[PDB]
């Protein structure tokens, strides 16, 4: 039930200067999370010491609305790329 | 699309918000309503393993969640998202009290 | 990501890695201290 929160990187291999490790307080699942259709696959958790936001680290808006079909979007991450 | 490469840099990728029926008929009776789909229908560009929990943002909302799929990056096999805008209310709430 | 391109150094501030002994998972930061993630990578 352990989380580590890494903000700030780029290379998630080499410590590089601007990174901050805060440990999650609070892991919150969605109520009607449903394992067996992944319906409602979504999850809070909160820092044990608040990130402070910076040229490296910042927030994104949550939706004022849904999007329409067509939209561009940016999906970023460290998965398997093969 | 085969074998497994996780990298060390930060990857990212453009991709259009499909319309719920070319989403519904790639995952025919698994789509909910808390479910979008983005990417490629000819397959090859997708998230994979790894990429869970990380954000789909467009025109600078976070409208995505990378939730699940059928393999990565296969044809007619786009990814599925949790579709954020559904949950501003209890994210919100939960802030709140926590 | 397959078939994506390395970000820009830092562009993309509000992403996030998990990290249980290795990275496992992405999240969001929407406030200064709260991270949004995918239920099935709880840890
Ligand atoms: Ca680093």
């Amino acid at each position: 039930s352990r989380i580590q929160v890494r903000l700030g990187e780029h290379n998630i291999d080499v410590l590089e200067g601007n990174e901050q490790f805060i440990n999650a307080a609070k892991i919150i699942t969605h109520p009607n999370f449903n394992g067996n259709t992944l319906d409602n696959d979504i999850m809070l958790i909160k820092l044990s010491s608040p990130a402070t936001l910076n040229s490296r680290v910042a927030t994104v808006s949550l939706p004022r609305s849904c999007a329409a079909a067509g939209t561009e979007c940016l999906i970023s991450g460290w998965g398997n790329t093969k | 699309s085969s074998g497994s490469s996780y990298p060390s840099l930060l990857q990212c990728l453009k991709a259009p918000v499909l319309s719920n029926s070319s989403c519904k008929s790639s995952y025919p009776g698994q789509i909910t309503g808390n479910m979008i789909c983005v990417g490629f229908l000819q397959g090859g560009k997708d998230s994979c393993q790894g990429d869970s929990g990380g954000p789909v943002v467009c025109n600078g909302q976070l409208q995505g969640i990378v939730s699940w799929g059928y393999g990565c990056a296969q044809k007619n096999k786009p990814g599925v998202y949790t579709k954020v805008c559904n949950y501003v209310n209890w994210i919100q709430q939960t802030i709140a009290a926590n | 990501i397959v078939g994506g391109y390395t970000c820009a150094a830092n562009s993309i501030p509000y992403q996030v890695s998990l990290n249980s002994g290795s990275h496992f998972c992405g999240g969001s930061l929407i406030n200064s201290q709260w991270v949004v993630s995918a239920a099935h990578c709880y840890k």
